């Protein structure tokens, strides 16, 4: 029940490791390209949104998030992200470890 | 005649699979890649830290 | 004759060709496992 994913500051998906299908039922394909937040309840989005944009603004250190994902078999599963950019100064990538808590 | 049909079939069955299988193995080398990267990547960051 | 034997020749390469791939398979299977225990450790702990 972890995966990883590492994101552009949009919050696009550009990687997802092969847990997700165990996780919360999608293969890595069907993930990458979108967005996050496609995936979130809608009133946990605005929560999900504020998480993306201060790990930018940090720049290295860890945030954290907890909201409701929508799995492929459509029911709203609790996910604790934390959530870091990495560094090379600009940015490269948002890495992301979700967790179904 | 008959026969040879036979192992004209098996042998494109077993040409199908193999295919078939480094199809897994080419998605699966995608991640292994991409992996490696992130994780080259947390060992140059906890560096620094 | 010789289409069958050849025929068959070919056949066992491609079974051993299949076997290689089924081995080559496993190991980089391994190889994901460890490399997801890896990164996971690292991030556990940067937190």
């Amino acid at each position: 029940t972890r995966f990883i994913s590492r994101h552009n500051i949009e919050g696009i998906f550009t990687f997802v490791d092969h847990r997700c299908v165990a996780t919360v039922g999608y293969q890595p394909q069907e993930l990458l390209g979108k967005n996050i937040v496609e995936f979130c309840h809608p009133e946990d989005q605005q929560l999900l949104r504020d998480s993306f944009q201060q790990v930018v603004k940090l720049k290295g250190q860890v945030l954290s998030v907890m909201f409701r994902f929508r799995s492929k078999n459509q029911e709203w599963l609790w996910m604790r992200t934390s959530s870091f950019t990495f560094q090379n100064d600009e940015i490269e990538y948002i890495i992301c470890t979700n967790t179904n808590v | 005649e008959f026969e040879v049909l036979a192992l004209q079939a098996s042998l494109r069955k077993a040409q199908m699979q193999n295919h078939s299988l480094e199809m897994t193995l080419e998605q699966k080398t995608k991640e292994i890649d991409e992996l490696t990267r992130i994780c080259d990547d947390l060992i140059s960051k906890m560096e620094k830290i």
